[PDB]
């Protein structure tokens, strides 16, 4: 059993009020069953696309989630992951800096 | 079912050739085996075909397999009485013990033997212990003759039956009739049957 | 690579327990049980990949399997029913695809055993008229009055079984065809040369192995218990 | 120059009755196929994913895989029964199969199998074998798998002949995507460090293809040895993302610049001054 790493990052330089893509890259997990949510202000974003799950040379799985977003002064964005290796879901917040 | 055989049954005469078919939908199809099963006996493997387009032979038996068509034929050349049996097609879906076998329901073959020198007769045979009890034996008729059941329900008549005296190369048909009725004698036992004109009835 | 089955033939009652055994000394890990019924190919009931493994096949319902050792694989019918009347085949194999089949076991499950009856057996000696007409001699054996129809008829000359010159009726005939549980008769012929029958050192015997009750089956009728048994009749050749 | 073609299969067996098998196919770092458990057929994820195979050759190959997927599923379930009670569900199986393509007509094929996340089995030469460190109980599955001569002949053909031939055609057909150049765009930011007094500068670089790239924090012409490159992270559009951090003293930010070199820029480096 292996614990998921989660990395949250924008496709383009983030600019307040400008449309962009937010990525959540989940890696290093085993077994492959996983649930990934991207959140705006703690609420589930609806239109989230997922890449096909794949795995690396070391046999650990990875998958990329992404969604359209427009960053603002006040809105928070996060990626929440549920996996059997963790007792509780893990949440990583997008921090533009 | 996944494995179908044709014909369901057939009757041929000794010396004639015949062809039996197996068609299947089994996937994947690793190999196909033909078994011979004599009545009330077990399974005797005749051949196994393994290639995409295969041909095998084993004495008087030959077979083909075409995996594209999912079709096999078994050919029996110059049939003999002993070919009388059920012939079963089996398709194995793996090249290992992980496989399942898919069995056809079989084709029943009957081969009518050649009776070389008919000598139809009705003989009376007596019980080894009680001199008074007897049976009537209708024997040595050719395979054109049919033996009918009796009109009287207290007269018993068996179906015909061919025996093979192997060391003399000799075959003969026979049927047996017996009864307790007072009206029963061998002169009259097979009256319900069309028996040969020249049938020997000894004194 | 050989496989054996026991028993070879069995008559049982509805609700009774029946065990069918299969033995192989090939050190094969894998064994398989099938039944064969008219209109169907063999159908897989249970199989096993080793001692302690049993796995359900295509038609497992009503059967339990047991693999106590590498050698033995049993099929257990805890509550036998008439639908289990069949011919059962066991097979074994190693990691290869070949399955090596046993000789088969015939099982008949009756509703009730009350009509079960062993045969009488009579041997009818060759006609002197046949001998003078053909220089051949046909013996006839007749098994009569038996129920059910599970019998094996065989011919023996001087204590060794003969097959050449034999033909036995493909099935028994009903003695009372109008009746519910008619008894059966079966006939067989053995034909030999007149000189063989004429030799007084030749001892001919017709044997019928009858399959009926076991020692353990209950019996409440006044007549003798119709157990599995051999009945035979014999005669010596003569000039 | 060198490209690895990888067919990646992931199969999960939850219990005796539930399972799924999903595959993805990669040529280098570009996805060429997907085969979802819910799909009867393999999906192309590029216009050129059929390579130079005719429709008939592709149909035949796909049919072989369709038979494989069903057969593989039953085989694992039967192997579980065979080794019972040694191994039990849940079971995870991964396969990595393909070929690496070298200059000329040179290539090497592989078929590696992992069980519960550990590499245990490969196909090598003409048969299946376990690899060093694999458990002994696998010798029975291997014996059973190696009894299947038809599968051995097919796998030999796939690895020795089909893979390199197919991939040579893929490389031709996909040349323009494989050789694409996409430009990095960079941007700067800063966070508080693990220690109070320090700050951590971040140089973000995104949208570049292909993967090789150079990113360094710099003071004029002096490369800052403290620069720490993160991992290459994918963007959803088959470009890459990378960031290079530098821990510095609050106040020292002025004069620092992030410089990016990439093949797509044609020697016009990106230089971002703080
Ligand atoms: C990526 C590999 C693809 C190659 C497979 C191509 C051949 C194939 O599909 N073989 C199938 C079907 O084979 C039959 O039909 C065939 C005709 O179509 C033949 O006639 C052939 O002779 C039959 O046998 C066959 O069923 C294979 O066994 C399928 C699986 C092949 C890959 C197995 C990978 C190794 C698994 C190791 C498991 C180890 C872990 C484990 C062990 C035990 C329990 C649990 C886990
Ligand atoms: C296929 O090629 C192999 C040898 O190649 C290696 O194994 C392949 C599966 C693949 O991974 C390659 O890139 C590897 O380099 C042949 O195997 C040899 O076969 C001969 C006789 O058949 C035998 O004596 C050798 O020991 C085998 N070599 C090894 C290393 O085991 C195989 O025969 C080829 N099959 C066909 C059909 O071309
Ligand atoms: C993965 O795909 C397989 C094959 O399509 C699915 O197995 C089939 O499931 C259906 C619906 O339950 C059954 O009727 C079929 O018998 C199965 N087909 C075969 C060939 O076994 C399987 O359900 C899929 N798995 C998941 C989790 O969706
Ligand atoms: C044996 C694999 C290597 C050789 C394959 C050459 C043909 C590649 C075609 C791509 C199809 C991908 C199918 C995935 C099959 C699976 O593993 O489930
Ligand atoms: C098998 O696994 C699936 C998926 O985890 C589960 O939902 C299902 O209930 C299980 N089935 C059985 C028969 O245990």
């Amino acid at each position: 059993q292996k614990t998921p790493q989660i990395q949250v990052y924008s496709r383009h330089p983030p600019e307040n009020g400008k449309p962009n893509i937010l990525n959540c890259y989940v890696t290093q997990f085993h077994p492959p069953h996983i649930e990934i949510q991207m959140l705006k202000n703690g609420k589930k974003i609806p239109k989230v696309e997922m890449s096909d799950m794949s795995f690396s040379k070391d046999w650990s799985f990875y998958i990329l989630a992404h969604t359209e977003f427009t960053p603002t002064e006040t809105d928070t964005y996060a990626c929440r992951v549920k996996h059997a290796s963790m007792a509780e879901p893990k949440t990583v917040y997008w921090d533009r800096d | 079912t996944q494995v179908e055989q044709s014909p369901q049954s057939l009757v041929v005469r000794q010396g004639e050739n015949c062809v039996l078919q197996c068609n299947y939908s089994v996937t994947p199809d690793n190999h196909l085996r033909w078994f011979k099963q004599d009545t009330g006996k077990g399974l005797v493997s005749l051949t196994v075909l393994v290639d995409q387009k295969d041909k095998t032979s084993n004495g008087r038996y030959s077979a083909t397999l075409d995996k594209d068509a999912k079709h096999s034929t078994l050919h029996i050349t110059a049939t003999l009485l002993d070919d009388t049996a059920t012939y079963i097609c089996v398709v194995g879906d793996r090249g290992s013990a992980l496989g399942r076998l898919h069995f056809g329901a079989g084709t029943q073959l009957i081969v009518i033997p050649d009776i070389q020198n008919p000598d139809p007769a009705v003989y009376q045979l007596r019980d080894s212990k009680s001199s008074d009890k007897s049976v009537c034996l209708f024997t040595d008729f050719d395979s054109q003759t049919n033996v009918s059941q009796s009109k009287d329900s207290d007269v018993y008549i068996t179906d015909k039956c061919v025996l093979d005296m192997r060391s003399m190369d000799f075959k003969s048909n026979s049927a047996v009739a017996w009864s307790n009725k007072s009206d029963f004698a061998c002169a009259n036992a097979f009256n319900n049957s069309i028996i040969p004109e020249d049938t020997f009835f000894p004194s | 690579a050989a496989v054996t089955q026991s028993p070879r033939n069995k008559v049982a009652v509805t609700g009774g327990k029946v065990t069918l055994s299969c033995n192989q000394t090939n050190n094969h890990n894998n064994m398989y049980w099938y039944r064969q019924d008219t209109g169907h190919g063999l159908r897989l009931i249970h199989y096993s990949y080793g001692a302690g493994s049993t796995e359900k096949g295509d038609i497992p319902d009503g059967y339990k399997a047991s693999r106590p050792s590498q050698e033995n694989f049993s099929l257990i019918l805890e509550l036998a029913t008439p639908s289990q009347t069949s011919v059962y085949f066991c097979a074994s194999g190693d990691e290869g695809y070949t399955q090596y089949f046993g000789p088969g076991t015939r099982l008949l499950v009756l509703e009730d055993l009350r009509n079960v009856t062993p045969p009488k057996v009579s041997l009818f000696e060759p006609s002197k008229a046949e001998i003078s007409h053909t220089q051949k001699a046909t013996l006839v054996c007749l098994a009569t009055g038996f129920y059910p129809d599970h019998v094996e008829l065989s011919w023996w000359v001087n204590g060794k079984e003969v097959h050449s010159g034999v033909c036995t009726d493909p099935q028994p005939l009903k003695e009372q065809p109008a009746l519910n549980d008619s008894r059966y008769s079966l006939s067989s012929r053995l034909r030999v040369s007149a000189t063989f029958w004429q030799n007084p050192r030749n001892h001919f015997r017709c044997q019928v192995q009858f399959y009926g009750l076991s020692e353990n089956d209950e019996w409440t009728q006044d007549r003798a218990k119709p157990v599995t048994q051999i009945v035979s009749a014999e005669a010596w050749g003569r000039a | 120059k060198n490209y690895t073609f990888r067919c990646l299969q992931m199969s999960s067996f939850a219990n005796r009755s539930w399972s799924r098998t999903d595959s993805v196919v990669w040529l280098g770092d570009l996805q060429t196929h997907r085969w979802s458990n819910d799909s009867a057929t393999i999906s192309f994820t590029k216009p050129w994913s059929q390579g130079k195979l005719s429709n008939q050759q592709w149909e035949k190959l796909q049919h072989m895989f369709q038979v494989y997927r069903v057969s593989f599923t039953r085989d694992i379930q039967e192997l579980v029964k065979m080794m019972s009670p040694k191994e039990d569900y849940p079971i995870e199986i991964q396969l990595s199969a393909g070929c690496e393509m070298y200059p000329g007509n040179a290539s090497e094929s592989f078929l590696h199998v992992a069980f519960q996340g550990k590499y245990v089995v490969r196909f090598w030469g003409t048969s299946w074998q376990t690899v060093p460190g694999a458990p002994s109980w696998l010798d029975l599955p291997i014996k059973v798998l190696n009894a299947d001569q038809g599968t051995s002949a097919t796998v030999q053909m796939l690895l020795n002949d089909t893979c390199p031939l197919f991939v040579r055609g893929l490389l031709e057909a996909g040349k323009s995507d494989l050789e694409k150049q996409e430009k990095p765009v960079a941007w700067l930011s800063s966070v508080p460090s693990s220690a109070h007094g320090h700050r951590q500068l971040v140089c973000h670089v995104s949208g570049f293809y292909p993967k090789p790239v150079w990113v360094m924090w710099m003071r004029g012409d002096q490369e800052q040895q403290g620069t720490h490159r993160g991992d290459f992270l994918p963007n959803a559009d088959e470009t890459w993302y990378l960031q290079a951090t530098l821990d510095v003293e609050a106040g020292e930010e002025a004069g620092l610049a992030c410089r990016v070199k990439h093949s797509s820029l044609g020697g016009q480096d990106i230089i971002l001054y703080w």
